[PDB]
RNA sequence: CGUGAGGGAAAGGUGAAAAGAACCCCGGGAGGGGAGUGAAAUAGAGCCUGAAACCGUGGGCUUACAAGCAGUCACGGCCCCGAGGGGUUGUGGCGUGCCUAUUGAAGCAUGAGCCGGCGACUCACGGUCGUGGGCGAGCUUAAGCCGUUGAGGCGGAGGC
RNA sequence: GUGGAGCCUGGGAGUGAGGGCGCGAGCGAUAACGUCCGCGUCCGAGCGCGGGAACAACCGAGACCGCCAGCUAAGGCCCCC
RNA sequence: GGAUGACCCCAGGCGGUAGGGGAGCGUUCCCGAUGCCGAUGAAGGCCGACCCGCGAGGGCGGCUGGAGGUAAGGGAAGUGC
């Protein structure tokens, strides 16, 4: 049995975001978090909702338990961009991306 | 009425792109490049089916001759002695021989050295 | 016990059970043909100058079929010369039952 | 040696 | 591309922008521009000989 | 200068291949020996607040 | 019918006396062995010769002027690194090295060529470490 | 956008019906997970279909002594499908992108980041030759008129 | 001498910057990957194939497709090959 | 050859830029259509190692999709990047 959660249209740059996932990919949820809460960049505090709302997830609609659950799959997906304009000199003006990620997490059991 | 593209020119592209398939970066992912490496592949297939022709008849020829040294001559003086005694087996069947049935090979090589 | 004989230009080692894939030949499915022989081996070793005089490979024509396409290609640059031709070699399908010494 | 000059002397354009 | 809504001007100079040289933009080339030797009303009658 | 600039789009081979020292090394931590909660190790413990043996900190 | 392909052969060690021998003449056998082309079985895109053990390299003999003439000839990749050695000088610090260039450069270039070369066993001085392998003493 | 005359965009589609998702759960919210609606929910409003470039996750094969327009021919290894095929590529062989312009380009000469869509030999009238039919010392009507309302006739002025 | 010969009447063109080589001259310096004509050839359009290390025009030879068959051409046959 | 485009046989040609000629494929639209295919699934999309065609392409099959599509023969062009 799997348990997901996404956060869909966060205005991180998925490339920024997936360093911090490819941390948890894999680990015990216990782990994760502990990883997760030490982890010095913007995304942790993205990657910590969406894992913990599947947890709860698991919890509380999947029959799972949590001292059982793992991370079993995540990664970022890439958002419509948000197009904004940057005032060069020379009366230049060039377009910056402020970029968006979908936040996938999947949780599994590891049973025995 | 009006005509436009529609459905044709995808169709057309997806054409390419599947023979483009296993070939490396845009080579298999960009129509334009795809299009350039089947026109190079194409004539690459038509050559190499030339120079595959070529290139047993030469290992054949390799093989031949390391088999007639061990009965103390070589290839040239062994193709000569079987066209003096009329043996027509040709160089593919004869290297099947040097390697497969060493005795027969042996004979043709008796036959051979007769017929000078 | 194995013979070497000519059909369509080309020579085959052949062997009675034999399954062998050959140029066309003029000859209805089912019926039975007799190959040249060049070269009789294994135990007896007879040494064709080129055919052996009694030696005849029986073989039965299972069909008849078309290869697989092959695509011929031409391509001249900076000229715009371009061909595609669509080939199926047409064969036939053998199968080796006896050597006649 | 001074011999010819056979180009202007350059300056820098502005793309946009 | 005289027919269509646009203006008559050169969009930009015709050298030193680093783009294509264009005129108008009613010209065929652009999306939005005239249609080049596209359909005009016109009469499709003929005269066949009564006696045929 | 004169405005130097990438002659060639970088392959997706090519500018992965750069990110091939890109990874995060996770966070070293340690058991706190009083809460047993993971920290950092030679930082007051932001659980219970213990560090060396004694209580320094409010949490 | 189809080209007989061999599967993976014992592959045979051989001994040789370069003593007296002309450099070029014998380097040139010496690669045959190694291409393993003396073989019936022979296929251009597998190492299937055989391993060359050769002793009393630093006795090759040579024609000419060549022990004084011949320039061995090395570039460091630095300014002004082109480096000269003579024959003679070679057989008086490197005597095998001799041997080994001169076959070295009768072989295949490539990832094959340079295989083929790692089976050439060569020694200045009769002796040979490689009585473990039972070389089969060759007459060239 | 321009002082102004003036220039001048982009932007259509849930479903048969809002039945547009009560209520609970994680979350500050956004967002999601269950429940529910529906024939269908990757039809969930950022809504028909949803191609391509492009970004990612998982798996198979493969790569850290090797020389290149990236393919091709051969053989072997491994994985898959059920004397056969498909994927991958270790070694060996051969091998100078495409277009344009030129006497001559892989060319260190032009153009092109890549993808999708738009994008260039037409139409009227007259001519000339060919061709398919009609009539043939003749052939043919124009504007109009009548009729029809996707019906065809009349009309000889005139032209060859 | 029956040939993708030839002649006649018509329809449609493109081309009107050539280039290297051999031979015969002019110009040049009995220079030039020079220049300008004549005869021929090839490349152009055969940057398709073999040879010449590699290389439009030198040698060999005019590629409808297929074959894991045979003979040759120039050039080659000690090893790379 | 036989009766005439039925297919068989024998033979020869079949490198190609500018360019001349021939034969076809596909796109939109019209007649064929008050018809015919279609929710037991239209068009479009995504696969295919299968079939037919020298090729352009045409089928068939699985998935997707959810309401259109139109044959034999002809007609007309905003007809292939
Ligand atoms: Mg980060
Ligand atoms: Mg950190
Ligand atoms: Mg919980
Ligand atoms: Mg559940
Ligand atoms: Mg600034
Ligand atoms: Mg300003
Ligand atoms: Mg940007
Ligand atoms: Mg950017
Ligand atoms: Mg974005
Ligand atoms: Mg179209
Ligand atoms: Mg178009
Ligand atoms: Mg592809
Ligand atoms: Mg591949
Ligand atoms: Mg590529
Ligand atoms: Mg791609
Ligand atoms: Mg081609
Ligand atoms: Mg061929
Ligand atoms: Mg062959
Ligand atoms: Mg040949
Ligand atoms: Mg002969
Ligand atoms: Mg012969
Ligand atoms: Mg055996
Ligand atoms: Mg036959
Ligand atoms: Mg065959
Ligand atoms: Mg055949
Ligand atoms: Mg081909
Ligand atoms: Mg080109
Ligand atoms: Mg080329
Ligand atoms: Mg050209
Ligand atoms: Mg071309
Ligand atoms: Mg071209
Ligand atoms: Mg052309
Ligand atoms: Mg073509
Ligand atoms: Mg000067
Ligand atoms: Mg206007
Ligand atoms: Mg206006
Ligand atoms: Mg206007
Ligand atoms: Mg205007
Ligand atoms: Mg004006
Ligand atoms: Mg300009
Ligand atoms: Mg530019
Ligand atoms: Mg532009
Ligand atoms: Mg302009
Ligand atoms: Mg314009
Ligand atoms: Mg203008
Ligand atoms: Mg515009
Ligand atoms: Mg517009
Ligand atoms: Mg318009
Ligand atoms: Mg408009
Ligand atoms: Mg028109
Ligand atoms: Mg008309
Ligand atoms: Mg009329
Ligand atoms: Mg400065
Ligand atoms: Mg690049
Ligand atoms: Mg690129
Ligand atoms: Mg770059
Ligand atoms: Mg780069
Ligand atoms: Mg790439
Ligand atoms: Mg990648
Ligand atoms: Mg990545
Ligand atoms: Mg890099
Ligand atoms: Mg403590
Ligand atoms: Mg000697
Ligand atoms: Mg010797
Ligand atoms: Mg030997
Ligand atoms: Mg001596
Ligand atoms: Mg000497
Ligand atoms: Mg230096
Ligand atoms: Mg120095
Ligand atoms: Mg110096
Ligand atoms: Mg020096
Ligand atoms: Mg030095
Ligand atoms: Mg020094
Ligand atoms: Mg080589
Ligand atoms: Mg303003
Ligand atoms: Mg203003
Ligand atoms: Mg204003
Ligand atoms: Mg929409
Ligand atoms: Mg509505
Ligand atoms: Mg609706
Ligand atoms: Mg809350
Ligand atoms: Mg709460
Ligand atoms: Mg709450
Ligand atoms: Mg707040
Ligand atoms: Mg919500
Ligand atoms: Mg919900
Ligand atoms: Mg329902
Ligand atoms: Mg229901
Ligand atoms: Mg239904
Ligand atoms: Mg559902
Ligand atoms: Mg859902
Ligand atoms: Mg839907
Ligand atoms: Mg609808
Ligand atoms: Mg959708
Ligand atoms: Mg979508
Ligand atoms: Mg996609
Ligand atoms: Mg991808
Ligand atoms: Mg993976
Ligand atoms: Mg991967
Ligand atoms: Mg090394
Ligand atoms: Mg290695
Ligand atoms: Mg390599
Ligand atoms: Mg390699
Ligand atoms: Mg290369
Ligand atoms: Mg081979
Ligand atoms: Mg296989
Ligand atoms: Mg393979
Ligand atoms: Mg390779
Ligand atoms: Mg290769
Ligand atoms: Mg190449
Ligand atoms: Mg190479
Ligand atoms: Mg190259
Ligand atoms: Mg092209
Ligand atoms: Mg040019
Ligand atoms: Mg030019
Ligand atoms: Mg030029
Ligand atoms: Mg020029
Ligand atoms: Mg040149
Ligand atoms: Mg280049
Ligand atoms: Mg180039
Ligand atoms: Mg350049
Ligand atoms: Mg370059
Ligand atoms: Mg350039
Ligand atoms: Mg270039
Ligand atoms: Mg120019
Ligand atoms: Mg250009
Ligand atoms: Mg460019
Ligand atoms: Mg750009
Ligand atoms: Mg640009
Ligand atoms: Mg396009
Ligand atoms: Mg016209
Ligand atoms: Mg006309
Ligand atoms: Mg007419
Ligand atoms: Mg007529
Ligand atoms: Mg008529
Ligand atoms: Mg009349
Ligand atoms: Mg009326
Ligand atoms: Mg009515
Ligand atoms: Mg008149
Ligand atoms: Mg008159
Ligand atoms: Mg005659
Ligand atoms: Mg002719
Ligand atoms: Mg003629
Ligand atoms: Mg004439
Ligand atoms: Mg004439
Ligand atoms: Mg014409
Ligand atoms: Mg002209
Ligand atoms: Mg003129
Ligand atoms: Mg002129
Ligand atoms: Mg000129
Ligand atoms: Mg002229
Ligand atoms: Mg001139
Ligand atoms: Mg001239
Ligand atoms: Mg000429
Ligand atoms: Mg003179
Ligand atoms: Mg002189
Ligand atoms: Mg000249
Ligand atoms: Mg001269
Ligand atoms: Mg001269
Ligand atoms: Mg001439
Ligand atoms: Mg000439
Ligand atoms: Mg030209
Ligand atoms: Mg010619
Ligand atoms: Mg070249
Ligand atoms: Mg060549
Ligand atoms: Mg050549
Ligand atoms: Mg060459
Ligand atoms: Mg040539
Ligand atoms: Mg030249
Ligand atoms: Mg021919
Ligand atoms: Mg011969
Ligand atoms: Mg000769
Ligand atoms: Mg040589
Ligand atoms: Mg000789
Ligand atoms: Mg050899
Ligand atoms: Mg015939
Ligand atoms: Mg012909
Ligand atoms: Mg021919
Ligand atoms: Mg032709
Ligand atoms: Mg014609
Ligand atoms: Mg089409
Ligand atoms: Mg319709
Ligand atoms: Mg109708
Ligand atoms: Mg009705
Ligand atoms: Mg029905
Ligand atoms: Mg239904
Ligand atoms: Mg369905
Ligand atoms: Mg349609
Ligand atoms: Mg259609
Ligand atoms: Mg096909
Ligand atoms: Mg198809
Ligand atoms: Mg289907
Ligand atoms: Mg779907
Ligand atoms: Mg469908
Ligand atoms: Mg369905
Ligand atoms: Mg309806
Ligand atoms: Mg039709
Ligand atoms: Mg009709
Ligand atoms: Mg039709
Ligand atoms: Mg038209
Ligand atoms: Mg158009
Ligand atoms: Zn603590």
């Amino acid at each position: 049995m799997e348990a997901k959660a996404i956060a869909r249209y966060v205005r991180i740059s998925p490339r920024k975001v997936r360093l911090v996932v490819d941390l948890i990919r894999g680990k015990s949820l216990e782990e994760a978090r502990n990883i997760l809460r030490y982890t010095n960049k913007r995304g942790a505090y993205f990657v910590a909702k969406v894992l913990e709302s599947a947890a709860a997830n698991a919890v509380n609609n999947h029959d799972m338990l949590e001292d059982r659950l793992y991370v079993k799959a995540a990664y970022v997906d890439e958002g419509p961009a948000l197009k904004r304009v940057l005032p060069r000199a020379r009366g230049r003006a060039d377009i910056i991306k402020k970029r968006t990620s979908h936040i996938t997490v999947i949780l599994g059991e590891k049973h025995g | 009425p009006r005509a436009k593209t529609g459905v044709v020119r995808r169709r057309k592209h997806k054409k390419i792109l599947k023979l483009a398939k296993g070939y490396w970066g845009l080579r298999s992912k960009s129509f334009r490049k795809a299009r350039e490496t089947l026109f190079a592949a194409g004539n690459y297939a038509y050559a190499h089916r030339k120079r595959r022709k070529r290139d047993f008849r030469r290992l054949w020829i390799v093989r031949i001759n390391a088999a007639c040294r061990q009965h103390g001559l070589n290839y040239s003086t062994f193709i000569h002695g079987l066209k003096k005694a009329g043996i027509e087996v040709d160089r593919k069947n004869l290297a099947d021989l040097a390697v497969r049935e060493p005795q027969v090979f042996a004979e043709l090589v008796e036959r051979a050295k007769a017929a000078q | 016990m194995f013979a070497i004989v000519k059909t369509g230009g080309k020579q085959y080692r052949v062997e009675p059970g034999l399954k062998l894939r050959v140029e066309k030949l003029d000859a209805e499915p089912g019926a039975t043909v007799e190959l040249p022989v060049l070269l009789l081996g294994g135990e007896k070793t007879v040494v064709g100058t080129p055919v052996v005089e009694g030696a005849s490979v029986v073989a039965e024509v299972l069909g008849h079929g078309r290869g697989k396409k092959i695509l011929v290609s031409k391509f001249k640059a900076k000229v715009q010369y371009r061909r595609k031709k669509g080939h199926r070699q047409p064969y036939t399908e053998l199968l080796i039952k006896e050597i006649r010494g | 040696v001074d011999k010819g000059s056979y180009l202007p002397r350059p300056t820098p354009p502005r793309p946009i | 591309r005289g027919e269509v809504a646009y203006s008559g001007r050169k969009i930009w100079p015709q050298k030193h922008t680093g783009r294509a040289r264009h005129g108008d933009i009613g010209a065929p080339i652009f999306v939005g521009g005239g249609v080049v030797f596209g359909p005009k009303p016109r009469d499709y009658s003929y005269t066949l000989p009564k006696k045929v | 200068a004169k405005h130097p600039v990438p002659k060639k789009k970088t392959s997706k081979a090519r500018r992965d291949a750069r990110r091939s020292h890109h990874a995060l090394t996770p966070p070293t931590l340690v058991p706190c020996p009083e809460c047993k909660a993971m920290k950092p190790p030679h930082t007051v413990c932001p659980e219970c607040g213990y560090y060396a043996g004694r209580k320094v900190l409010e949490v | 019918m189809k080209t007989y392909v061999p599967k993976q052969v014992e592959p045979r060690w051989v001994l040789i006396d370069a003593e007296g021998k002309t450099l070029g003449r014998l380097a040139t056998k010496i690669a045959t062995l190694l291409r393993g082309k003396h073989r019936p079985d022979w296929t251009p895109n597998v190492a299937m010769g055989d391993f060359v053990v050769v002793v009393n390299a630093d006795k090759i003999r040579v024609t000419g002027k060549k022990l004084e003439q011949k320039i061995y000839t090395r570039y460091s990749g630095y300014p002004g690194g082109l480096k000269k050695i003579p024959l003679e000088k070679m057989l008086a610090t490197h005597p095998e090295r001799v041997l080994e260039h001169a076959v070295k450069g009768m072989l295949p270039k490539g990832p094959l060529g340079r295989r083929l070369f790692k089976r050439l066993k060569v020694y200045a001085g009769p002796d040979h470490p490689h009585q473990a392998q039972r070389p089969e003493k060759l007459e060239v």
